[PDB]
């Protein structure tokens, strides 16, 4: 199996510079080449540049000033260093390999760096029940949460009884308060009789802050 | 405009 | 660099019904393109290769075709878990460039929301700050109207509101409107009430309870 399995998202403060490792599973980089792409909400897919088999590389027009890619082919990892970051540089960042060694049909992708540029401070959420009761349920069915409040950067990941549980899961997209930190809520459906006999766990990670949380949502 | 919360096109 | 232009940026389709993504090239790239897949909160997805080449692993309902400067990918029966974003690729010309992308949305019939509201927890109450989360449950389509009042007053400005990407499984979208108070001031009420609006309701719908 083919893989590729990037570093976790982080804060990067402007000016200064950015750095994520891509590690490689299923092939040698000695024969493929690695490709980094970036998605961003001003210009969408770009491609940024590639470390070759032999470890030559080109860089997008752009950026060959400030991008450097270096790699370990004994340890299977691809290194992607960017300086002088601003904002617009806030972007998700994708090392891909291409189904032959010189081509660039990107079959295989990495999971993608959210990598935010700001000059705030990492803040980890606090986590508070949205607890099922009479005002959160309807024929055989409660509905209960999570609140994830108050973090920055994006982003978090939630997950229910430590991923066995997913269906009838919404966990709603972070808006941005006036304080400048993210919230959201993620929810799920449950039958309601239930709920004397399984627990219900939010698995709340916030990988920028190292924070990690399991909350228990009971019915009050 | 592409979405970083969604991935998704807003 | 080439320019790629995604038209139109939105189609909205019916299960069943074919549908077709245009990509133009502002210059000859003859059959160098790749077309993407992106649903929500992933990775991109590898459809076609060189305009019409398919891909192991890719339902054969995907397809592209075109040659030149404008290019189509296509689906004969659009599913509901083909709810994404697509993206087309040229690569006759460094550097490879991308289009912008083209949203597929899918119709299906009137869904009334289910609406359940949640007061907040003791818990955050320590902190000094109210959340009170009225959740709109699987509903179509998107447009909603939540509404906020507190003993009869309305509530202007301190809610936000959330909405879900569109299901792949059931094409319904869901929504959360959070309101939030400082403890004080929500200590200082007693009635919380999220009143709901939507096309499949016939009248607006109000949960509500009291602090306590």
């Amino acid at each position: 199996q083919v893989q590729l399995k990037q570093s976790g998202p982080g804060l990067v403060q402007p000016s200064q510079s950015l750095s994520i490792t891509c590690t490689v599973s299923g092939f040698s980089l000695t024969n493929y080449g690695v490709h980094w792409v970036r998605q961003s909400p001003g210009k969408g897919l770009e491609w940024l540049g590639v470390i070759w088999s032999g470890g030559n590389t080109d860089y997008n027009t752009p950026f060959t000033s400030r991008l450097s890619i270096n790699k370990d082919n004994s340890k299977s990892q691809v290194f992607f260093k960017m300086n002088s970051l601003q904002s617009n540089d806030t972007a998700i960042y994708y090392c891909a390999r291409a189904l032959t060694y010189y081509d660039y049909e990107f079959a295989y992708w990495g999971q993608g760096t959210l990598v935010t540029v700001s000059a705030a401070s990492t803040k980890g959420p606090s986590v508070f029940p949205l607890a099922p009761s009479s005002k959160s349920t309807s024929g055989g069915t409660a509905a209960l949460g999570c609140l994830v409040k108050d973090y920055f950067p994006e982003p978090v990941t939630v997950s229910w009884n430590s991923g066995a549980l997913t269906s009838g899961v919404h966990t709603f997209p972070a808006v941005l308060q006036s304080s400048g930190l993210y919230s959201l809520s993620s929810v799920v459906t449950v039958p309601s009789s239930s709920l004397g006999t399984q627990t219900y766990i939010c698995n709340v990670n916030h990988k920028p802050s190292n924070t990690k949380v399991d909350k228990r949502v009971e019915p009050k | 405009q592409f979405d970083l919360s969604t991935r998704r096109l807003k | 660099d080439i320019l790629l232009t995604q038209s139109p940026v939105i189609l909205s389709v019916s299960p069943g019904e074919r549908v077709s993504f245009s990509c133009r090239a502002s210059q000859s790239i003859g059959t160098n393109i790749h077309w993407y897949q992106q649903r929500t909160n992933g990775s991109p997805r590898l459809l076609i290769k060189y305009a019409s080449e398919s891909i192991s692993g890719i339902p054969s309902r995907f397809s592209g075709s075109g040659s030149g400067t404008d290019f189509t990918l296509s689906i004969n029966s659009v599913e509901s878990e083909d709810i994404a974003d697509y993206y087309c690729q040229q690569n006759n010309n460094w550097p490879t460039t991308f289009g912008a992308g083209t949203k597929l949305e899918l119709k299906r019939t009137v869904a009334a929301p289910s609406v359940f509201i949640f007061p907040p927890s003791d818990e955050q109450l320590k902190s000094g700050t109210a959340s009170v989360v009225c959740l709109l449950n699987n509903f179509y389509p998107r447009e909603a109207k939540v509404q906020w009042k507190v003993d009869n007053a309305l509530q202007s400005g301190n809610s936000q509101e959330s909405v879900t990407e569109q299901d792949s499984k059931d094409s319904t979208y869901s929504l959360s409107s959070t309101l939030t108070l400082s403890k004080a001031d929500y200590e200082k009420h007693k009635v919380y009430a999220c009143e709901v609006t939507h096309q499949g309701l016939s009248s607006p719908v109000t949960k509500s309870f009291n602090r306590g």
